[PDB]
RNA sequence: GUGGAACAGUGGUAAUUCCUACGAUUAAGAAACCUGUUUACAGAAGGAUCCCCACCUAUGGGCGGGUUAUCAGAUAUUAUCAGGUGGGAAAUUCGGUGGAACACAGUGGAGCCUUGUCCUCCGGGUUAAUGUCGCUUUUGGCAUUGGCCCCUGCUCCUGAGAGAAGAAAUAUACUGGGGAACCAGUCUUUACCGACCGUUGUUAUCAGAAAUUCACGGAGUUCGGCCUAGGUCGGACUCCGAUGGGAACGGCAACGGUUGUUCCGUUUGACUUGUCGCCCGCUACGGCGUGAGCGUCAAGGUCUGUUGAGUGCAAUCGUAGGACGUCAUUAGUGGCGAACCCGAUACCGAUUACUGCUGCUGUUCCAGC
């Protein structure tokens, strides 16, 4: 057997939140800063994830016809401002 | 700048020419009609012999001069008479339009010569010629099925 | 000192000029080549109106059976098509990352010892205590002990990259060269004090006293003994000794005390195949048949599982027209858009080959007074 049990009083038990995201199409996760660490070590160790960049994530928002806030909203002022 | 050279692939077609004798009316029967077989005397060597003497007596000295710099038969096999002749990528139209004048060989007349396949690599026209041949079978299949 | 022309060195920067059209297939992936048009649906799932026949009620209507017309956003088309294609160095026999999670030396185990010492940088300054020696509220000098104070230049995981040397100089620490910005090596950087670590071997032959602070000769100072017109002896320091590139703890090569050294193993995979175990049915000593189920293990069976280029006997095209730039003309057009080099998983930094632009520096030639 390869794991380590679990015992209520001396195992940091943590709080784990999933979500789904609606117009992005994503699920979200979300936990406390140093906790995220142990959590996305193991994530691409299964061998069928890979990892992400914002271009990346500009090119998944292109694909799903939805919308980007430093390049595809000019209507705002931060976003006229810096893309301009 | 490497070696860019250029592979050609032909196959030796014969006509049924035959006016005595009617013919049937298909795809795959005049398939089987024009793709029968290849004499006994062919080889590398007679076929490269062949195209040699059409290159000097159709061409001339200094086409064949600029031709046979890298004029080779790489693969070739008598019982598909399909073959591979690599060439310049400049002079590949002066080797298409040689092997387009190729009347009779010495031996055998009565004879046309389809080139197929042009492409820089040799993978790519395998790979090309192994799904020619595949269609080839479905249409022979589907003739020979009904 | 200035302006023009030419050359040289370094730093930064860019490279198919851009756009348009075309390049055979019901054998539906053949211009050379690659990718794309798969999160299946017309609120047509008991769909809507309508035809005939029979039934019940009447001011509307509903049910049952049969053939069955019309309709599903531009009353249409189910069988077409689009986009892209070698770069500043892909090169150079360079280096590192995608294994380490912020030093948690990435983790574990074994062996050895000096057994992993919360230790100590040396050094410099202040303060307190003690003891001695000279002035006499008291101060000064020496030695010990305790406490404090003394510098991450910047980004980055790594590799590496570039900035400045007003705390002693004119050349901006030292040394050598460069024509000058400067280059190389040893170094340090808010240092309001400085700091070239130790060991070993080498500098052959001659020369010289000597080739590594061996020793020797002379002069000066201080101390001790014999001794007292101050003569001699010993020890310590400083300076010098004709030579040779040399006497300068200077130059060259190898080894770390850093938080103990060394060894061993992976954290690296996806499909296909084979075995084993788990739930269902038959049978019951281990058995057998299906889940297009899961976990482990093995196999040079495969890796276009390949990248807004991805080949691997190595694709990265041809032509025509238009726009822009440069140069030469006899009527107005013609030529040119270069060179280096082509990767083979990707990235970054450095070096090297060439063109053009830009700033600085140096040189030569010519004048304005």
């Amino acid at each position: 057997k390869t794991t380590v049990p679990f015992k209520e009083s001396d195992d940091p038990s943590i709080p784990l939140v999933i979500i789904r995201r609606l117009k992005t199409r994503d699920w979200i996760v979300v936990l406390p800063w140093f906790w995220l660490l142990p959590l996305w070590h193991l994530l691409n160790r299964i061998p069928r994830m890979y990892h992400i960049g914002l271009r990346q994530f500009q090119q998944i928002q292109y694909e799903n016809k939805q919308l980007y806030f430093p390049d595809d909203y000019p209507f705002t002022q931060l976003g006229y401002i810096e893309n301009s | 700048v490497r070696l860019k050279s250029r592979y050609i692939l032909f196959e030796i077609i014969f006509p049924p020419t035959d006016t005595n004798v009617e013919e049937s009316v298909s795809k795959a029967d005049i398939l089987l009609s024009h793709h029968r077989a290849s004499p006994a005397d062919v080889s590398i060597k007679s076929i490269l012999q062949e195209i040699r003497r059409s290159l000097s007596l159709n061409l001339g000295d200094y086409g064949s001069a600029k031709c046979n710099s890298l004029l080779q038969l790489k693969y070739f096999s008598n019982k598909t008479s399909t073959g591979i002749i690599r060439c310049h990528r400049e002079d590949c139209d002066l080797v298409i339009m040689a092997l387009m004048l190729m009347s009779k060989i010495g031996d055998v007349d009565g004879l046309i010569v389809n080139p197929v396949k042009v492409s820089g690599t040799i993978k790519k026209i395998e790979q090309f010629a192994m799904r020619r041949n595949s269609k080839i079978l479905n249409i022979i299949k589907c003739s020979q099925s009904s």
